[PDB]
RNA sequence: GGAAGUCGGCAAAAUGCCACUGUCCCUAUCUACUAUCUAGCGAAACCACAGCCUGGGGAACGGGCCAGGCAAAAUCAGCGGGGCUUGUGGCAGUCAAGCGGCGACAUUGCUUUCCUAUCAUACCGAAGCAGAAUUCGGUAAGCGUUGGACCCACUAAUAGGGACUACUGAUGAAGUGUCGUCGCAAUGGUAAUUCAACUUAGUACGAGAGGAACCGUUGAUUCAGAUCAUUGGUAUUUGCGGCUGCCUGACAAGGC
RNA sequence: AUGUGGAACGGGGUAUUGUAAGCAGCUGCUGAGAUUAAGCCUUUGUUCCCAAGAUUUG
């Protein structure tokens, strides 16, 4: 695992997205972060310098996998015609007219299952099965409909709140066939998404993450191969 | 604890709630009403009451909520705004009702899910407003 | 805050003129002034 | 760059020109000029407003379909991948499709005369 | 309160403004104009990518309130030479030229018509038969003189005003030593100097005016003014129908909105799209001039890729920029 | 609270400060055509629900919606009954009555 | 308990010099004798006023800053007992307050007085004998003020002892090869010389052991360094780290040294202690080894070997006292992790930044990673308007063959 | 936005704790009249003589005097302006520089504009000042010193004080032959202010907790000067449309 | 003080409003009709006016 922070800010779930195929970091503001990001990453997946309806927070307004990514609505021609000409062909990009623009707060997707907001509208939910090529559960975290910012989720594992009861983390970790722990992060932050972002083989946390949650993770996510 | 942990840096945009104004509660905290009492940086313009902006900290009082989170003036982010302001991209914004979020001084939100839309100017500042928002345009 | 009259304020204003800054000035009237 | 066309008139909003309008079922609603911001305000039905193109279209005073040149347009939301030579011939397929669209409706409207 | 640098608040004793100062002449540098004029045709806007590192919108599409300003060609009628005295800078001398066209006569007179249409008789008959106190002239300046400031005009005659009066003042000649100005002042006699010479659509320049007299509210208003920091956008020409299109427009157009420019016609000559506002109502000719001293600020260096410019109807709310785009979308009138 | 007001004066709004209908995250309310019909308070439904839905599931909203009662322009106004006009209003509420007058 | 908040300390003169001179700057000046008698009792009312509020704002000050003994944890208020005579701090701090009111008394009495001043010289004087007294009231503390400061000089010395944490004290015989575990063990610098006594005081060190912080405070060997080390030791959850000289190289007896830890043992209580057993590599050790708690480990203190081994021990015994087939690419199985030194890391953008002139300059070019054909292109500018229409509704590969297939078609309207 | 203005629901608005309201933030626009100018008619109070300013003239220092600053016709419209004093108490004894018994310090006994005397911003010197934060002191009045009932917040900070002519705009005859265009510049005025965001950094420094700076760059506060592309407001475009009432025996037609 | 002169109308463009009477069977003639410079742009359109009077000027 890595402590990194874009800015001065520890939450980097919001200020990127990560997934097994590309990887999109915020522009104009550190390219600190950028470097970041390519030195871990940067001769295996894209690591594309993008923003979403101008905007450093793309990490929280899309979803994506190793095989297809998604956008809101209040996306600019431009900045999507940016993304499809940086990103590679076998992903594909897709604008989702949804209810809930935010698709990080709302959808929290791997390569083979996503979670997602229920309050979802059913044709979002037909193109997420056809572009993102997994099963659809619109089932809730701890009680919050925000899954994808309470449940940071990737290949290898899953990290829920801490307050949701054991029979809740089983029940979620069966059906999505994967170990889950209930863990912390940035000493007390309980927003996962927002503060860890992982593929099946990296993961980047804030600075103010101590070492007891890093182990964890490691443990979770197995880094250590 | 003014503009404390807002990420970059907001651009001058139209002032919509001066001092005492009430705005509904957006998260689902348990709120419903908010009272303006003071608002953070504002200089010394004579007879200029403080107003308030999307994006902006201003110390607040649960006018209508559980006794609890009342009797404690303490700062809230205003999230939503019916003053018509504009962007730097030209277009011109505005929202039906003014709308704010009860927020620790540090920026974590106290809420669990806000409710309706969110300006895109606090989105971009606030990271933790922008973690637990819904739909942002 | 350090006031635009402040002396060491127009010294490295100085050394900015005096870099590829002003240079982009010197030869951009050139453009013109072969016209 | 993005001419949206507003939602009361039907007419394309240039950039910097009308409002933006926020619905709390985020909904987004633009407006090219103040008049059909205030007609929305008091709530007229835009299929019974004598100059808008939607009532226009559901009295029949335009044609139903133009599959002009067998195809004319529409919003794609699965981008592309830029091509210079794709980039050319959609640059002349779209000037060739308004000179089609105008020649037909000329004919369109004499009909309608007569 | 109100500034205390800006009085007495009395209405400007002159409509062009007046330069009350020209750039530091420098040797090391060779020769060039440095000031031009021109008339505000009226004000649009338009859409921008920003290359501004570090601003919350790099690399993003912001929107900008642009003046145009139409400026024909000036025409160099004149040469001048001021001379070093520790009493000041003091006109030594002044030539013309032989062909001075009615435009700038009629600066000469209050009444063009009852006049007898007698200037410059005497001196371009002299200048025709015997140039040699022409030359001696010109051999005085390049001697004696350290400032040599050429009397320009400009071409009202194109603009698409009422006036016929052609406005007249001093461009100073920075550049190269006093020969090498009354060299080049000397190879401009009856010739035009076209702006694109002058200027280059992305430099930073100070504009001078005098305000729209708004009235008696002491005097308020029609005050002479000198806005600073001014950047260039785009420095059109009139002959091209793509002075109004883009590289992510197209779309043959001209610069003049739908239905002319309000109060002020069309223009159809070299114009200079600067940023924001500018002192004066439309029509009232103002001066530009290069900033008088070198400051790089990112603002002043940045290049300008200007991707859409607005011709819509100013007067009024328009919505659309082009006729033939009005009718594309328009159902055929019954005309 | 004052809802028929509300629905029986489209303008006006009332500058409503009041909270966020009870921690309800999605405002995108949406009221069933059959329960609207059979609904017997049709100002709070009216005055709270932003949509009436006719879904090609149900039987009875297909039927209704497949009525000759309901017109094209009965079920353009119902779609986006946060914008409704005095008229609109009206016009719903007596399609109701004609629906309901059918059924029963 | 970060004991560096408190302001420092004036020495009588500044504290006259610095109150004086903000009443003649602060407050205003002149007055004349043909002024009425409310304004001139008002005006020297204002300085008598003024400077008892100016006094007694200084002396609240010290009084708030400096830590309360009886509230405080009894570790660091045994240490100051030591240190600092509670009794003597106690007096000074009480004689301050004492100080307090007796300005204001003063102050109050000659404010009340100066109401029935009749003429200029007359308040003149009582304003002149208030600021006597309470200039004489404070001139008495002198003892006080002094003793304060270098109470105060020697508090913002001391290290903020952690009594939460999991700890680990040390403590035995001088030069007995504890300063070595300390500076192994804590990345704290502590003097190690032959001279005895070189731990002057407490040594406080953070270190890092199975993803924990611990806490070790040295503590000087053995008076009133003893009586540090006895208080260290009396209030600290902590385990015992005795080292022996078991080579007798620190110059004391190791039958000295087993007394020692036998008198100590009563201190040591309660607490997970450690038989170490130093310069291993250079009778009553039966004794000791008798009690149990303490952990025979043996420590090379000459060959520098086993205190890994000590730290990891006493780590321990203070614990105990207390289908998803994930398709990582071929190249991450084979990546070089981006370290500056190698040259091997490839160059990042924060590197391209440097040599391209830093933060707000460098303009990063984002069209400079597209997946393209071609890498001239690379800067071109698309189009996105023509004609009312936007190019991007149709960009598609296949296009000119749906315009081809157009050409036919008009072909046949207009035949 | 809805009592933050004001001692305050004064006056309108809402009808004939909630709610409304330009009282306020912060004013803007529109209409009539006065207003200004023109033709005519046409007073009175008041009047030693007059009308630039600084200092001084024993007082009362003034409009006349003295010493200066200065000073160019005729007017039009607004505004009414007209050697004190400070930062250090009182009683008693002891010295004792010394003078002629006092005896100096010390010792012991008890009880709008202006000023700088600078709150903030700039710099500076000292302090156990590691970093950060802070304390004291010096130069410094360029520039700020807030919003609500001693309080309670914001803020960089919410420092302490003094007090007919002129003023502001508008014409204007005239030397230099006349008129005009382009200029020169004596002198007068002057303007910018503060904050924090990215780096530089989690680096220097620190056991740790914590954690700066110069430089580069980016926005914001306040103030000033302009402007009306955009959005908003204003309606006598009485521009268009709808509604109410009235008329021609009727429809239309306009009407007010 | 006779010319890409000036004016009065008119046409076109741009705009504001929202489809005029009448006819025919709510619909179509009808984005119609009206207003458009009074501080909008332009005019090979039609007509007229001006190649003056007084005063002051070395």
């Amino acid at each position: 695992a890595l402590r990194a922070q874009f800015e001065n800010s520890n939450e980097i779930g919001v200020f990127s997205n990560l997934t097994n195929s590309y990887a999109l970091v915020a522009l104009g503001g550190s390219e600190n972060f950028y470097s970041v990001f390519e030195a871990e990453l940067g001769d295996v997946v894209p690591v594309v310098h993008t923003t979403i309806g101008g905007t450093r927070i793309i990490g929280r307004l899309t979803c994506g996998n190793r095989k297809g990514l998604l956008v809101p609505s209040s996306t600019t021609d431009n900045e999507l015609q940016h993304l499809r000409n940086s990103l590679p062909d076998p992903v594909k990009i897709q604008r989702v007219d949804e209810r809930l623009s935010a698709l990080g707060n709302i959808v929290a997707c791997n390569d083979y299952v996503a979670l997602v907001h229920p309050d979802i509208e059913r044709e979002t939910e037909e193109i997420i099965a056809d572009v993102l090529d997994v099963e659809v559960f619109r089932q809730t975290v701890a009680g919050n409909v925000l899954t994808g910012s309470y449940c940071a989720l990737s290949n290898q594992g899953a990290l829920v709140h801490p307050r949701t009861s054991i029979q809740e983390q089983d029940e979620l970790s069966s059906l999505l066939q994967v170990p889950l722990v209930a863990g912390t992060i940035n000493r007390g932050s309980d927003v996962i998404g927002a503060g860890l972002v992982v593929n099946d083989w990296c993961a980047f946390a804030g600075l103010d993450t101590t070492a007891t949650e890093l182990a964890v993770c490691e443990s979770i996510f197995k880094l250590q191969d | 604890r003014g503009r404390g942990a807002a990420s970059g840096t907001k651009y001058r945009m139209t002032l919509g709630l001066p001092v005492q104004a009430i705005m509904n509660c957006a998260d689902n905290s348990g709120a419903k009403n908010l009272y303006i009492v003071s608002v953070f940086g504002t200089g010394a313009r004579l007879n200029r009451l403080p107003a308030a902006s999307c994006g902006d900290m201003v110390l607040a009082t649960v006018k209508k909520g559980k006794p609890d989170l009342r009797k404690k003036i303490m700062p809230a982010i205003v999230v939503r705004q019916r003053k018509a302001w504009r962007r730097k991209d030209g277009v011109y914004l505005y929202f039906e009702d003014n709308a704010g979020v009860i927020v620790n001084p540090k920026g974590e939100m106290k809420g669990s899910a806000i409710t309706g839309p969110v300006a895109k100017e606090c989105a971009d500042l606030w990271p933790r407003i922008a973690s637990n928002a819904g739909t942002v345009v | 805050t350090s006031g635009p009259r402040d002396n060491n304020r127009n010294k490295w204003a100085k050394k900015h003129l005096k870099k590829g800054k002003r240079a982009k000035n010197s030869n951009f009237s050139k453009f013109l002034k072969k016209k | 760059m993005r001419v949206h066309t507003c939602y009361f008139c039907s007419g394309p909003v240039y950039p910097g020109h009308g409002i933006m309008f926020v619905r709390n079922d985020s909904k987004v609603f633009r407006f090219c000029r103040s008049k059909c911001h205030k007609n929305f305000k008091m709530k007229r039905n835009p299929r019974k407003v004598a100059w808008t193109k939607a009532y226009r279209k559901a009295h029949g005073k335009e044609m139903v379909y133009d599959t002009a040149l067998a195809v004319t347009a529409a919003r794609r939301n699965v981008p592309v991948r830029y091509d210079r030579n794709v980039i050319a011939t959609t640059l002349n397929a779209m000037k060739r499709v308004s000179q089609v669209h105008a020649k037909r409706e000329r004919l369109f409207y004499k009909k309608r005369l007569a | 309160h109100g500034s205390l640098g800006f009085l007495p608040r009395k209405r400007a004793s002159r409509q062009r403004g007046k330069v009350k100062a020209f750039p530091k002449d420098d040797a090391s540098k060779p020769v060039h104009l440095t000031a031009f004029l021109g008339y505000k045709a009226g004000m649009t806007h338009i859409v921008r990518d920003l290359d501004r590192p570090g601003s919350k919108m790099h690399k993003r599409e912001i929107l900008e309130a642009v003046t145009v300003i139409e400026t024909p060609p000036m025409v160099v009628v004149g040469v001048v030479g001021y001379v070093e005295t520790p009493r000041g800078l003091r006109s030594l001398t002044t030539v013309w030229a032989e062909h001075l066209s009615e435009e700038v006569k009629r600066r000469f007179y209050k009444n063009w018509f009852k006049s007898k249409k007698k200037a410059f008789t005497k001196y371009a008959k002299k200048y025709a038969e015997s140039t040699q106190s022409i030359n001696r002239e010109l051999e005085r300046i390049k001697k004696y003189c350290s400032v040599v400031r050429v009397l320009a005009h400009t071409q009202i005659r194109k603009t698409p005003l009422a006036q016929k009066k052609a406005h007249l003042m001093e461009i100073q000649v920075n550049g190269g030593s006093v020969a090498d100005k009354v060299e080049w002042a000397r190879e401009h006699f009856e010739k035009t100097v076209d702006i694109k010479s002058t200027f280059e659509q992305n430099e930073m320049i100070d504009v001078i005016g005098v305000t729209r007299g708004k009235g008696n509210e002491g005097n308020a208003g029609y005050m002479h003014r000198t806005q600073l920091n001014s950047k260039i956008y785009r420095i059109g020409a009139g002959d091209d129908a793509k002075n109004a299109s883009t590289d992510f427009d197209a779309t043959e157009k001209r610069i003049t909105p739908m239905g002319g420019f309000v109060r002020y016609g069309v223009v159809e000559n070299d114009f200079v799209m600067l940023n924001g506002a500018t002192p004066g109502p439309v029509k009232r000719v103002l001066t530009l001039r290069k900033s008088l001293l070198t400051h790089t600020s990112r603002k002043a260096l940045e290049p300008v890729s200007l991707k859409w410019i607005d011709t819509a109807s100013k007067f009024g709310h328009g919505r659309f920029q082009t006729p033939a785009e009005a009718k594309q979308f328009l159902g055929t009138l019954k005309k | 609270t004052n809802v028929d007001a509300k629905v029986f004066h489209p303008e006006k709004r009332k500058r409503s400060r009041e909270g966020y209908a009870d921690d309800d995250y999605t405002l995108h309310k949406t009221v069933l055509a059959s329960e609207f019909v059979t609904a017997n308070d049709p100002i709070q439904i009216l005055g709270t629900s932003a949509e009436i839905v006719f879904p090609k599931d149900d039987e009875e909203c297909q039927r209704l919606y497949n009525l000759d009662v309901t017109t094209e322009e009965i079920l353009l106004c119902c779609s986006d009954l946060q914008v409704l006009g005095k008229k609109e209003f009206r016009d719903i509420l007596r399609w109701r009555l004609k629906i309901r007058d059918e059924m029963g | 308990a970060v004991f560096k908040n408190i302001t420092p300390i004036p020495d009588v003169n500044t504290f006259l010099d610095v109150v004086l001179s903000r009443t003649q700057r602060k407050t205003p000046t002149v007055i004349r004798s043909g002024f009425k008698i409310s304004r001139i009792r008002g005006f020297y009312g204002r300085k008598v006023k003024f400077t008892q509020d100016t006094i007694t704002e200084k002396l609240d000050s010290i009084l708030q800053e400096f830590p309360k003994l009886n509230d405080i944890h009894p570790f660091h208020a045994d240490l100051l007992n030591i240190l600092y005579d509670r009794d003597h701090l106690k007096i000074a701090l009480s004689q301050l307050s004492t100080a307090k009111h007796l300005v204001e008394n003063v102050a109050r009495d000659y404010i009340r007085l100066l109401k029935y001043g009749d003429s200029l010289y007359r308040c003149k004087q009582l304003k002149r004998a208030a600021l006597g007294r309470m200039a004489t009231i404070i001139k008495r503390q002198k003892s006080s003020l002094e003793f304060l400061e270098q109470v105060r000089q020697h508090l913002s010395r001391l290290p903020a002892i952690d009594p939460n944490t999991r700890t680990l004290l040390v403590c035995g015989y001088p030069n007995v090869g504890k300063s070595s575990f300390m500076n192994k063990v804590t990345r704290a610098q502590v003097d190690v010389q032959p001279y005895a006594f070189t731990t002057k005081s407490l040594f406080v060190g953070h270190f890092d052991y199975k993803y924990l912080r611990w806490q070790v405070i040295d503590t000087p060997g053995i008076n009133t360094i003893e009586m540090q080390s006895i208080t260290a030791m009396a209030h600290l959850r902590s385990a015992v780290l005795y080292f022996m000289d078991l080579s007798e190289m620190c110059g004391y007896s190791v039958a000295a040294q087993v007394k020692l830890y036998h008198s100590i043992k009563p201190l040591f209580a309660n607490k997970v202690t450690i038989l170490v057993l130093n310069k291993i590599d250079a009778e009553l050790l039966q004794t000791i080894i008798d009690d149990g708690n303490v952990k025979v480990v043996q420590t090379s203190c000459v060959q520098d070997i086993g205190v890994m081994d000590v730290r990891t021990t006493a780590c321990e015994a203070l614990l105990a006292a207390r289908a998803r087939p994930a398709c990582i690419p071929d190249s991450v199985k084979t990546r070089r992790a981006y370290d500056a030194n190698d040259p091997n890391r490839r160059i990042l953008a924060r590197d391209i930044e440097a040599a391209n002139g830093g933060a707000g300059v460098y303009n990063v070019e984002l069209r400079d990673k597209y997946i393209l054909q071609d890498p001239s292109w690379k800067y071109d500018r698309m189009p996105e308007l023509l004609d009312g229409k936007n190019v991007a509704d149709f960009v598609d590969p296949e296009i000119e063959a749906k315009l081809l297939a157009l050409d036919e078609e008009e072909e046949r309207l207009e035949r």
